[PDB]
């Protein structure tokens, strides 16, 4: 059961990450990492 | 005057930057949760 | 005495939402200081408890700031007494 729970939670988190990815190349990815750390969504 | 030390989890665990005057409090807060972390609600 | 609270460089950005911590960007504290009484009147010989609460952000920091408290004679109260 735990593996399926992880898969579902990861899918949701990844959809959120894809929305943030649409928001704002490798520079884009670095900026997204920096913005996640700044906003604290990465902590959650 | 208010002075405080916002420290990362790694730095707290290793006691990297806690002053010696407060190391006991730092170790307490690390081993047994002594500081609140308001969770609020996750975006996703 | 009227008691008002001010933060020199410690002011919160116009506690903080966990998701929207980016507001702390460009702020010297990288935290939100608050005090439970922002501005309260106080009778003579009355002791007031003020809770100072700090909600820190993602950036590790060491702060040594100063918070000001302004005390003035309560003209409204004394006029009411008169």
């Amino acid at each position: 059961t735990a593996v399926d729970e992880f898969k579902a939670k990861v899918r949701v988190i990844a959809r959120a990450l894809a929305e943030e990815y649409k928001a704002v190349a490798e520079g884009r990815h670095k900026a997204l990492i920096f913005e996640l750390n700044r906003s604290g969504k990465y902590a959650q | 005057t208010l002075r405080g030390r916002i420290l990362d989890e790694r730095q707290l665990g290793a006691l990297r930057y806690v002053p010696p005057h407060e190391r006991a409090a730092a170790r307490a807060a690390v081993v047994a949760g002594a500081a609140w972390v308001p969770p609020a609600m996750v975006p996703f | 005495l009227a008691f008002d609270w001010d933060l020199g460089c410690l002011a919160p950005p116009p506690l903080l939402p966990a998701s929207q911590l980016q507001l702390l960007a460009g702020r010297p504290l990288q935290g939100a200081l608050a005090i439970s009484p922002a501005a309260g009147s106080l009778e003579p010989g009355e002791r007031l408890v003020c809770r100072v609460s700090l909600h820190a952000g993602v950036t590790p920091q060491v702060f040594e700031g100063e918070v000001r408290c302004h005390v003035r004679i309560d003209d409204d109260a004394v006029a009411e007494a008169e």
